[PDB]
RNA sequence: CGACUCUUAGCGGUGGAUCACUCGGCUCGUGCGUCGAUGAAGAACGCAGCUAGCUGCGAGAAUUAAUGUGAAUUGCAGGACACAUUGAUCAUCGACACUUCGAACGCACUUGCGGCCCCGGGUUCCUCCCGGGGCUACGCCUGUCUGAGCGUCGCU
RNA sequence: GCCGUCGCUGGCAGUCGGCAGAGCGAGAAAGAGAGUGGCGCGGACGCUACGCCGCGACGAGUAGGAGGGCCGCUGCGGUGAGCCUUGAAGCCUAGGGCGCGGGCCCGGGUGGAGCCGCCGCAGGUGCAGAUCUUGGUGGUAGUAGCAAAUAUUCAAACGAGAACUUUGAAGGCCGAAGUGGAGAAGGGUUCCAUGUGAACAGCAGUUGAACAUGGGUCAGUCGGUCCUGAGAGAUGGGCGAG
RNA sequence: UGGAAUGCGAGUGCCUAGUGGGCCACUUUUGGUAAGCAGAACUGGCGCUGCGGGAUGAACCGAACGCCGGGUUAAGGCGCC
RNA sequence: ACGGACCAAGGAGUCUAACACGUGCGCGAGUCGGGGGCUACGAAAGCCGCCGUGGCGCAAUGAAGGUGAAGGCCGGCGGCGCGCCGCCGGCCGAGGUGGGAUCCCGAGGCCUUCCAGUCCGCCGAGGGCGCACCACCGGCCCGUCUCGCCCGCCGCGCCGG
RNA sequence: CGCGACCUCAGAUCAGACGUGGCGACCCGCUGAAUUUAAGCAUAUUAGUCAGCGGAGGAAAAGAAACUAACCAGGAUUCCCUCAGUAACGGCGAGUGAACAGGGAAGAGCCCAGCGCCGAAUCCCCGCCCCGCGGCGGGGCGCGGGAAAUGUGGCGUACGGAAGACCCACUCCCCGGCGCCGGGGGGCCCAAGUCCUUCUGAUCGAGGCCCAGCCCGUGGACGGUGUGAGGCCGGUAGCGGCCCCCGGCGCGCCGGGCCCGGGUCUUCCCGGAGUCGGGUUGCUUGGGAAUGCAGCCCAAAGCGGGUGGUAAACUCCAUCUAAGGCUAAAUACCGGCACGAGACCGAUAGUCAACAAGUACCGUAAGGGAAAGUUGAAAAGAACUUUGAAGAGAGAGUUCAAGAGGGCGUGAAACCGUUAAGAGGUAAACGGGUGGGGUCCGCGCAGUCCGCCCGGAGGAUUCAACCCGGCGGCGCGGUCCGGCCGUGCCGGCGGGGCGGAUCUCCCGCUCCCGUCGGCGGGGGACCGCCCCCCGGCCGGCGACCGGCCGCCGCCGGGCGCAUU
């Protein structure tokens, strides 16, 4: 509140009076009275540079840069190793990505989204959000925000005839449309590799949306994928062709250590 | 997960709203569980408890299969009294111990005419709804 | 004090600033408040074009702009008589009329009165009464396929 | 020797830090956007079986009626020929009610003085006395009635 | 000898293995070159390349600048199939250790319901001071003091308890401009009876104007009420943005 | 025959804090009787800096500082402390 | 010299805006949707492209009216007298000097029984193309000053170049 | 003298109405500083801001040009972006500072006086009848009263309007009643474990619940309940259900009003004054020889007047039409009612106020204004005995725990009591180096482990080699087949999408005589790129593999039966 700590006529005494020179509360007959007020070293005082509601909260972001972001983040959500890093229990998933057929976009009850789960061997990573339940440490239980869990497989679909019903109450579960992708669910926490379950008509709509190399986007107005800097990354294969071998000088590997000086005379 | 715009899932809300709640809202929350064959027989899961109803209690230190009657219903303190469940004071005294409503079973319900009818609305509601289902 | 090499700045905060500080936080509120007001006016006219009426072709004033036309605010009463539409009947049938406007040439004042015609021969015009036809009303075969227009009405382009 | 003193540790005090809790704040957003002479806001004084404050209410005073609900309220007692269509309690709230002051209005602000009309009891029509009720404030608009003017006139 | 910094913008991708052959530190440029004619199945470690290794020099520091913190505090996104009533946070500890240090870990006790590691994000994020704020506690200290207005003593009663209460008797004082008997203003129940002796009455109390439970103010004639006083104050009128 | 000796890797650009009270000593030096006075030049110091000696000491003499072992020294010392 | 008896908790470079330079990322002579619109977390995110209006950049200069960013050679003609100006048509063409990481060529040379001469590499005097950057010298655009001879025409001008 | 009209002005407790006061976050009208900056200070700034006064409403105000401009022109008001920290103002210092255009949100336009024509065609009120009546209205009847010619009503208002003539076209538009049919408030309800072991004071904990995977799940938000709960209860989900009330929207009947328009000609009519404008003063603005406002003086015109950002004369142009009025929307909202949420604080924090807080208490008053949360799961809140006058104790008891005993969770430091150990004449404390003593720790006390080999004793799911089967790695298989496939290159009558400031038979509107020319609307061709089909070369399969053949490795089963 921009009134805390300034509802009062505190006056300094001044000097003189053997007390420091902070402003005081005037009157009498009440503890209230003689105390020190306004400052921020004193207790129903005034915070030093008190919040304010104007505080820059919100950033811009370009839109090259957050559509680079998605396709950094569906890159890298092919890849066992990133999202075996990212704790998935994609172990026993038959393929990277995993495309399941269209079906499942009109899949009703709950029960089919949990049967699809376990025969896409799915659900062992459901099985490992049930067991990260728990309270959160701190405040946040205060504000609404007692229980935290991890995050589990990221559904995506091109249209959604009863999917995000069927699979909403089953924990862990993010469910996504193709064409409004985020990097908020992408990405949870600024790491890559969520695992993610594709439709077949969500999967073959992301060479429109963001268009191959060859051809530009088409549902983007104008777009098109970031070029590689780095075409080969096979850095150790790089180093061993002949061409780069050949051009090497031998290699020094013998350690010259400290001799030991003793004195000739 | 919760969708009304109008409910609240706040905390401090909802608490709230449970301590402060009146009486005829206290009501609804001391509601009990009925016993398996009152369920199969009445189609009904719960039914706010009330004087005269006799039941079991399922939790705590006086849980058993012992049946004794409800003698009141302190919605104030959230408890009810049972016979039997009892303890003595320092000076010999009886007194009821409160249980809460829903560490207990109905095993036998206190029948007139509104609570036929309540009992009636809850199986017709579950109805339209298993209906609805199939 | 000045620090060396620098900019020298009249930043314009001398006054209570802090006491009118207008905050935007409100802003998807009005956005959704709009688009909800939007669409129930929508529901309410159609299937009258959402838009509104149309509105007439204009050159913008100045050298900046006059290579550019845009959308003016009502027909010319001029043009609406070329057209022969009556200035108090026009308004009736979501024709934008403007009475203090003129027409300095005659170009641009036929590109309207074509404007007009055009959106003349686009109108669906139902009867008062539904079951007693009358003599400008649009046939029945063509009023089962009216659908309210969204967008401006025969948008305009340079 | 032992006092006294210092240090360290155990235990005990003094104190109320820390931690955990939160029916409170704060900030943002949304919908609505409603006082009063038909007496508002505010104030005073009262009202409970036991009740000081808070709360609620107004001499019908921790509330009446009605509607919904459906067996309590509760710290103790009590049960009206209180409690299941003879409806406990709570909630709602459209009926009825709502003391004194207050724009506050008969005049004044001490519960001081009146005035008009009607009703009732005193005795015994009228008077007189007591009580009850209703009116009696400023400004202002329309209209009404009663008037004023060596104001402008007309007929006498 | 060890620690760190700086420098060599130093070395290591060659772990090239039975599809093998072990070298490139050596004073003095450039190939351990290619070819054409005249029995056993074996061989350490390494390499988070933001990593590892070598060699040489160096090291004071206020004001001030910079770097690095696997230093520390609170909350958010991810992660740890993390910890936890078979005991969380917190707190105490002549217990065992780690780190140059900021600090941290483990043991034991108490406690009773939550908490922490790592990658990022965020900040109302680190106290010895400000005659700092608020709260608490010391020594001083069982100390200064409980010394203005002449004064008490004897016996008994109640009581657990008597210098201080009550009664009786002495000796004193205020000495009618009183320490007497009544009022105004102010107080507001302090008045009266009974009870208590927790707190208060700067010793004590069997006592109190304290606390507790109940009572008590009766009018034609005594005041207000009415009059006007100095004065205050409406209406008419004037002024006035109001 | 990179045209004296010696030593040493240099050039260059942005942004930039604190400071803007100083004070002391050899030599030189103005005013003043002089001052632990006031004012200058040069270098070096204290301030910012510990350490051995001068018993003690901002500045003197020696010498500058990572944590250690051995050895040797400086300026100073070696009756006893 | 001043504050500090003691203990706990609190206690002071923050947030908004503007600017400067440095660094990181995106795109790049472009770039940016921030305002608007479309389509629980979510007030998020996604999209717009005839929503890029608009900002900044892509052009400077002058008070302003305003102007507004290389030339050389060949042939022919008119004028003045091999040289100069103007007009035509064809060729080439964004400067030069010094330094300059890197790159390129290569006199000769890198051994094993001895000669000839090959294929791959490798060092190297000397010699070249010369990045960025710096110094210097020229050029071009706008203002202004001096000098001076011409060229254009729907307006023959106190015109324009 | 009297009587009677009108005018002007009075009195009524006359009949019926209306204003007052409050709240004030936002809004309109006034009035209006000084701290402050200028490193002083006076103009300036602060700032048209605080304070002060008035008036409102759900919004207010504004608003349909006496506008912007100078363009090929735009076209009420308000708001957002930008214009723009710009034109401009300024001890030209410090500082201040708009508008137009352009893009959006929203979009809505109108009415008088006047000039005229209609027999005042107009209005209010009283009485009676019908209807309706908690928004007092509709119809009818009154030689009922009044207002009003000192001007009410209809037509009509700058976009022009009116009357007449002529052609042309017209029956639904509204008011008051009555009846029938398809969003809002409230109430009541609607899935699934208290299953089997087990921890606990109690548990919502742990483990289990055949293939499969306890059960529900459009419900795994939250809260409660003796931890920690989707399944115990409330809820949550749901285009779920049922019941009331309100509203909105259609359809008929009755009684009323209106007797309604377009074009072309003829003739007519047309506007707001102590206002504009000018001088001067004061304030104000970015507005500068004066932006706006106000006082005083002067004081208009009618082809006039106003504006046209440098004073003035002359002259062309442009653009509006002042001095009367109404008007939703987009916009604002720290007050009010009712809600939702949060990277916020967490009892010295956060509002002063988590609690009998604007309370207690202080001040004559205006005003000032705190402190203060926590037993336990459950009061089970300690009966009874005993000492004491009592406060207090000792036993006993409840509880998982009183080592939680009513200001009781935890329970720090300072300070103090006691106990234990050590010590003590240069105040204490402190750095370095040892030594002595304790507290405990090593859960020490005949002291490591590992590989190979030699030897003695034993015991075997017994070794190699071969056979069968599976899997795997590699293959330059010098060049095996098949596949996908080239961000490769070539030939395609290839079947297409996107783009182009590359070219060009059909139509809509439009100028001119039934023709011919112009705008806009579409094919087509061409070029660039991409996708998909087909054929050939080279190519990958190390971000992208199968079948066969070979080699090798591993595993399982045989056989090997013992100098391994
Ligand atoms: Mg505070
Ligand atoms: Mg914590
Ligand atoms: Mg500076
Ligand atoms: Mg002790
Ligand atoms: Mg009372
Ligand atoms: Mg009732
Ligand atoms: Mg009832
Ligand atoms: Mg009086
Ligand atoms: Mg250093
Ligand atoms: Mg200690
Ligand atoms: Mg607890
Ligand atoms: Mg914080
Ligand atoms: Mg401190
Ligand atoms: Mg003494
Ligand atoms: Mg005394
Ligand atoms: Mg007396
Ligand atoms: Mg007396
Ligand atoms: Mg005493
Ligand atoms: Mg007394
Ligand atoms: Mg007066
Ligand atoms: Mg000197
Ligand atoms: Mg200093
Ligand atoms: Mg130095
Ligand atoms: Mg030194
Ligand atoms: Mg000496
Ligand atoms: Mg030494
Ligand atoms: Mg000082
Ligand atoms: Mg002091
Ligand atoms: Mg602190
Ligand atoms: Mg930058
Ligand atoms: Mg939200
Ligand atoms: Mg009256
Ligand atoms: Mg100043
Ligand atoms: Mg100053
Ligand atoms: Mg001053
Ligand atoms: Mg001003
Ligand atoms: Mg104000
Ligand atoms: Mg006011
Ligand atoms: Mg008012
Ligand atoms: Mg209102
Ligand atoms: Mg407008
Ligand atoms: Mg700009
Ligand atoms: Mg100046
Ligand atoms: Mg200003
Ligand atoms: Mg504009
Ligand atoms: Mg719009
Ligand atoms: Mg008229
Ligand atoms: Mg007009
Ligand atoms: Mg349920
Ligand atoms: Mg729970
Ligand atoms: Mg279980
Ligand atoms: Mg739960
Ligand atoms: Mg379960
Ligand atoms: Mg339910
Ligand atoms: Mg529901
Ligand atoms: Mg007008
Ligand atoms: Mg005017
Ligand atoms: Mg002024
Ligand atoms: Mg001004
Ligand atoms: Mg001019
Ligand atoms: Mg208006
Ligand atoms: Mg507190
Ligand atoms: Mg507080
Ligand atoms: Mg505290
Ligand atoms: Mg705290
Ligand atoms: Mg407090
Ligand atoms: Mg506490
Ligand atoms: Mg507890
Ligand atoms: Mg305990
Ligand atoms: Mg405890
Ligand atoms: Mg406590
Ligand atoms: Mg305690
Ligand atoms: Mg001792």
């Amino acid at each position: 509140s921009e009134l805390a700590g300034h509802q009062t006529s505190a006056e300094s005494w001044g000097t003189g009076r053997a007390v420091a020179r902070i402003p005081r509360v005037r009157g009498g007959g009440t503890h209230r009275s003689g105390q020190g007020a306004f400052g921020n070293m004193c207790r129903g005082g005034r915070m030093f540079a008190p919040t304010k509601t104007w505080r820059r909260w919100h950033r811009r972001v370009n839109t090259t840069q957050k559509r680079y972001a998605i396709c950094s983040a569906l890159a890298a959500s092919a890849l066992p190793a990133l999202v075996m890093s990212k704790g998935h229990r994609i172990e026993e998933v038959p393929e990277l990505p995993l495309v399941v057929e269209d079906k499942v976009e009109g899949y009703k009850k709950t029960k089919e989204a949990v049967l699809l789960l376990k025969k896409l061997k799915a659900w062992n990573d459901i099985k490992k959000v049930y067991a990260s339940q728990r309270m959160r440490a701190g405040k946040g239980k205060m504000r609404n925000r007692r229980r935290i869990q991890r995050r589990g497989p990221c559904v995506i679909y091109n249209e959604d005839n009863g999917i995000v019903k069927a699979f909403r109450n089953i924990p862990g579960i993010t469910l996504l449309n193709v064409t409004k992708l985020n990097i908020l669910k992408l990405a949870p926490g600024g790491h890559v590799g969520r695992f993610c379950i594709w439709t077949e008509s969500a999967f073959r709509k992301l060479d429109d949306l963001y268009g191959t190399w060859r051809k530009a986007a088409s549902l983007k107005s104008n777009y098109n994928l970031p070029m590689h800097k780095m075409l080969n990354t096979d850095l150790s294969r790089i180093l061993k062709s002949p061409e780069i071998q050949r051009a090497l000088r031998a290699p020094r590997k013998k350690i010259h250590r400290r001799v030991l000086k003793k004195n000739p005379l | 997960m919760k969708f009304n715009p109008f409910v609240t899932s706040d905390r401090s809300k909802n608490r709230k709203r449970h301590f402060n709640a009146p009486s005829h809202i206290r009501r609804k929350i001391m509601s009990s569980p009925l016993s398996k064959e009152l369920r199969q027989k009445y189609n009904v899961r719960s039914m706010p408890i009330r004087k005269d109803d006799e039941v079991q209690v399922v939790r705590g230190h006086y849980k058993g299969q012992q049946i004794g009657k409800v003698v009141q219903v302190y919605r104030k303190k959230y408890v009810i009294y049972i016979e039997r469940v009892q303890r003595e004071k320092a000076n010999g005294t009886t007194v009821h111990v409160g249980i809460h409503p829903s560490k207990v079973v109905i095993t036998r319900l206190k029948l007139d005419k509104d609570r036929k009818k309540i009992l009636e609305r809850k199986a017709k509601s579950r109805q339209v709804g298993k209906e609805k289902g199939k | 004090a000045p620090s060396r090499n620098g900019m020298i700045l009249k930043p314009h905060f001398h006054k209570d600033w802090q006491r009118r500080v207008a905050t935007w936080f409100n802003q998807p509120a009005r956005k959704i408040r709009r688009r909800k007001a939007r669409q129930a006016r929508a529901r309410r006219i159609a299937p009258r074009p959402a838009a509104g009426p149309i509105r007439p072709i204009v050159r913008c004033p100045t050298v900046r702009y006059h290579t550019k036309v845009r959308a003016g605010r009502g027909f010319s009463l001029e043009e609406l008589r070329v057209a022969g539409i009556h200035k108090k009947v026009a308004r009736t049938i979501g024709i934008s009329v403007d009475p203090r406007r003129r027409n300095k040439s005659t170009e641009s004042l036929q590109a309207n009165v074509q404007r007009l015609k055009e959106y003349r021969s686009k109108l669906v015009l139902f009867p008062r009464k539904p079951s007693a036809p009358k003599k400008g009303d649009s046939s029945a075969e063509e009023l089962k396929l009216a659908t309210q227009l969204t967008g401006p009405v025969m948008p305009i382009r340079n």
